[PDB]
């Protein structure tokens, strides 16, 4: 709507992208993870924090 | 001629053919390891006057932070573990859990997933058949200890054929009174109380004298390859919980008193070598169910 | 009032040692114990309020002349603050302390035929509160130890489940058990809640609140003894001591 | 601790758990084992409590 | 009609009503924790050249330093635990231990006295009654596995009624030969070896033909809320010990072969819900008695 | 008169007389301690994805570094432990391990080597003899729970004498129907379902009515002094492995279903106290055997 | 649309927090023999006339 280039704003954070469910990780679980480099190769959604 | 067989050996139902791959077997091992952390964290949290150790353990297991105004069901791992238990028991049970979820849950820990690095001894007594002639009665009662009561009503000694299968390693026979037992085409020894037998030796013949009934108590031992984490005490407790919770409630299945009876019955059926591989994975999953449910009652 | 204020086993037994039997006995005629009566409670109702009088009320009643009435008068004094009308007992018995009657054979009173179940029923144990039942059980144990009836006391506790849970733990011959005991036996005391000058419906509750309100006045009265500020003025014989032992214990 | 979940009080008396963690990590370096993970570090660093 | 019942279900005696408050439950939990450390500290001192770990553990448990020429008995905690175990078994047993001693001993460790955070499975089979017609014989033998031997000498088939109570969750029935079983006023299914039954479903009718004896083996699972520290193996050994040293010797009480039989028998009483709470506290106390006495035999 | 006896109590074979010294006892204790560490390192290696913990534990146990393309049997400790188990069972089994090898292996860890610190409860019920009149028939079945079936075909009631020996501490008798039991020269009480008995008290008499057969179930508890590290679950598992691996099979030896039956039978034989002392060392050796064999399946 | 609307406020979707008491009377069956008449009326208060 605003004409931004590569807009970082979504109307709502999608549940599925290209027909595939997006991983949802809590912040507390994300803190203790050891394979973030592999995890970040596919997008994830972070919640349970401000 | 009369035929008598153990009740638990009759008609083993087919087991599931899903969640037997390497990745699926890792998920079962991860679930058992993380469930054991839940029980230990609960006992650690009681002594330290803090709930933090239990909170972190639950967060690892359930992928969600505990909340005071929410029920502690166990998260997605608890739901996935329940569904895989259903699939193992019967081939008719659907395989609801997707493969992506299994792989994601297996990344929590670094266990190997091998199910053949140890062994366990099972005490169910397999009596495939007892052949008795006319004018004699034979009854078999019991699974962990089989008591066979044979009575001879006729006027002569009767020969009873015993077949213990080919799977059991050793069988110990104890009689109420001394009796004679020998293999096929072998001389009868003097009557004695106790016989040690190898089931692979062949069919055995017991001389049954006329008079008071003779009762033979049978005990057997069988070796089955199991994971190192296998614990028979936890597996048996988890089996009863799964049966009471209705995880095994599905049409066209046979129920058993214990996991020992279930695994021996499948091992004595045809293609039973492939069946016990799936049963062992079920046993480890039942171990995770018992530990998780005792830490988080529902 | 003073007997109802005691909150520990040590204080209760110490008070009974210094209190003669004549304090338990009342010289007012009172009324017959078990009667269905109508009383006036104008703060709540215009009509008369039915109730049943009992022996554990705070007002004196007429008592039987037998030994059963004497023991029942002692217990009512401990749990309710007033006794009953049993005259012409005699100088020899009346001058003895309450503990001597309950625990000593030299008094000359024979009490081995007493039935704890009948005494409890006549005292309306069902209407008693937790502190009142604990105080009565103390009296029963002292009587049992005097008569060598310890086994009978235990069986009576086994029959009555609620009484067994609240039964005080002390051996009536050893002072070490009394000091260790931590049961709270106070019936009146300084109230943590809001206490108002209002009436109660039943005879027992109304009479109990009178002692509670009277104790507050007694606490601030000049007759009350303040240990914190006037410990040196107390006589040495009756001064509080850590190594306080009842005679023969 | 800085974590919002952790409300425990970490004692500073006695031998420091950080000293044991440093010694343990040096041992793993010799054997070419991977260093202690975040979960293992948190358990070791929270051993001393009040 | 003839009535047959399980032996261990007959007349459960009333349990004690003392030491069931939250302060006393904390003391039992504390004793279990300190008994566990006594076992562990003894093994550590055995595998080392120093006795300091055992001295420290015994000093905390017994409030006194161990001496070479004096028997290590456990001190005041041992005496309190022994007498408290006596009170739980029978209402007739006195309550000797003061509340002050219990509260002081409960302050030695920091553990919650919660007795309902977990569950356990007990394997006793509650056959409340078996009703049989005339000309039939019914015999009930066993508690962990109940065998019912029934014979029909009458002209026609007989209906036998089985009552398993309402407490047990799952009962598994196995027979020597296939038999017919159905609920009351329901069509009778085909003969089969095994039946899975919910005791809540109702009394069960068994068709008994006149041919040969039929033996039915019963196994049951019931779930009772227990503290997380509960360990069935340690409780059973503690139960056997406490009976040997006479801790259960009191007038007008029943005696049971195992703690499993004791808890199930009391559960089936009129006030079974109230009784099992006291029996659970007794089980944990028996667990502490087992560990403490194995470390300090007297 | 007819005499009936338990089967497992008949003809106990002599135990070995080697490896009972102080140094030999230390060797078995060291083997048990090292085997426990072997199975703990195996679990740790699986959960850590590194073989370093297992390599360190195997090197101490086996005296050599683990190497691929090798069997990983267990080194000299495994051979010594296997051979001492053979010697303990029978006096005919040769003693192969030299004392120099035993002493060297006993120096690996510091242990007390005392096998009488603690105690264990054994649940085999000894029925030494049952004496019955001519008209009655008595049959005894079972070892852990003994069921005695008696039937009276005579005109009047009969007296059955029960002898439970003198070693057992407590025996609990339960019947299918209430029965009458009293000691010698004691009045016969009213019929009760259950009795609690002390075998030391004397022979017991049961009144057998003429009407229906009576089955009495017997359970017993026996206390035997064992080391503190004794674990009945591990010992029983090791006993079955020992029988399956064929290191108990020699000429002229009786065979038993469980280690409980083996130890109780030796207790009731002549010189039972000395025999039981050797059997305790075998039990600890079997505990070490089970842990090491499960860690290194050969 | 459901997911977008659910993001407007943050509230636990738990439906097992508490309990409610329901007062309907479940008379599944009333079996009566011959020559007897039975009528069942009502749900909140079931009135059985025989």
């Amino acid at each position: 709507r605003f004409g931004f280039r590569d807009s970082p704003f979504c109307t709502s954070l999608p549940r599925t992208i290209m027909g595939n469910d997006v991983r949802r990780i809590s912040y507390n679980v994300f803190s203790m993870m050891e394979d973030i480099d592999d995890v970040i190769s596919e997008g994830f959604i972070l919640y349970d924090a401000y | 001629a009369n035929r008598a067989t153990s009740a638990f050996l009759d008609n083993p139902h087919p087991v599931g053919v899903n969640y037997v791959d390497e990745g699926s077997r890792q998920f079962v091992a991860v679930a058992e390891l993380l469930a054991s952390k839940l029980i230990d964290s609960s006992r650690e949290s009681d002594e330290s006057n803090s709930d933090v150790p239990f909170v972190q353990a639950y967060s690892k297991f359930a992928d969600d932070n505990p909340r005071h105004l929410r029920v502690k069901t166990g998260g997605k791992m608890a739901n996935a573990l329940t569904n895989v238990i259903r699939s193992y028991y019967s081939i008719n049970a659907p395989a609801i859990v997707p493969q992506v979820e299994i792989d994601r849950l297996a990344s929590k820990a670094t266990v190997s997933g091998d199910m053949y690095n140890s062994y366990a001894i099972f005490n169910s007594v397999p009596i495939v058949e007892v052949l008795s002639p006319a004018r004699t009665t034979v009854s078999i009662v019991g699974s962990d200890r089989a008591d066979v009561t044979m009575l001879n009503t006729g006027a002569g000694a009767a020969n009873i054929t015993f077949n213990f299968g080919q799977i059991a390693e050793t069988v110990i026979l104890k009689g109420s009174v001394p009796f004679q037992l020998a293999r096929l085409n072998q001389p009868m020894p003097a009557a004695r109380f106790t016989y040690k037998l190898r089931p692979l030796d062949g069919p055995f013949i017991v001389v049954l004298p006329v008079g008071n009934p003779l009762v033979i108590s049978a005990t057997a031992a069988t070796r089955i390859q199991v994971p190192l984490a296998f614990n028979k005490a936890l597996v048996e407790s988890g089996f009863q919980t799964a049966m009471n919770d209705g995880l095994f409630d599905i049409q066209n299945v046979n129920y058993y008193s214990s996991f020992d009876e279930f695994i021996i019955s499948q091992y004595h059926a045809q293609d039973g070598i492939n069946r016990v591989s799936t049963c062992v994975i079920l046993g480890l999953a039942l171990q995770a169910y018992d530990q998780m449910r005792r830490a988080l009652p529902v | 009032m003073d007997v109802l204020s005691k909150g520990s086993l040590k204080e209760l037994l110490a008070h009974l040692e210094k209190t003669p039997l004549e304090e338990a006995i009342s010289y007012r005629i009172g009324t017959v114990p078990y009667q269905n009566v109508l009383i006036s409670r104008n703060e709540y109702y215009n009509q008369l309020y039915p109730d049943t009088t009992s022996l554990i009320d705070g007002v004196s009643r007429e008592g039987q002349r037998n030994v059963n009435g004497l023991i029942m008068s002692i217990i009512s004094y401990v749990v309710s603050g007033s006794g009953h009308y049993i005259p012409n007992i005699g100088f020899m018995l009346l001058r003895r302390s309450i503990l001597d009657i309950l625990t000593k054979h030299d008094t000359g009173l024979v009490t081995n035929n007493l039935n704890y179940g009948i005494i409890a029923r006549n005292l309306t144990v069902s209407k008693m509160n937790c502190e009142q039942r604990k105080r009565m059980l103390i009296c029963f144990k002292l009587l049992a130890y005097k008569d060598g009836n310890q086994n009978d006391y235990e069986i009576y506790l086994n029959q009555n489940i609620p009484l067994k849970q609240i039964a005080p733990n002390f051996i009536p011959g050893d002072m070490r058990t009394v000091i260790h005991n931590q049961d709270q036996l106070a019936i009146v005391g300084i109230p943590a809640y809001r206490l108002t000058q209002s009436t109660e419906l039943s005879i027992r509750d109304d009479n109990a609140k009178s002692y509670k309100l009277g104790y507050v006045d007694w606490y601030n009265s000049n007759s009350f003894l303040r240990e914190r500020s006037e410990f040196n003025l107390i006589r040495l014989k009756d001064r509080d001591t850590k190594y306080g032992k009842l005679n023969g214990w | 601790d800085t974590s919002f979940i952790d409300t425990r009080k970490y004692c500073t008396d006695g031998l420091s758990p950080r000293e044991i963690q440093k010694a343990l990590n040096r041992q793993r370096a010799y054997y070419d084992r991977p260093e202690l993970t975040i979960s293992e570090n948190k358990t070791l660093l929270s051993q001393s409590i009040i």
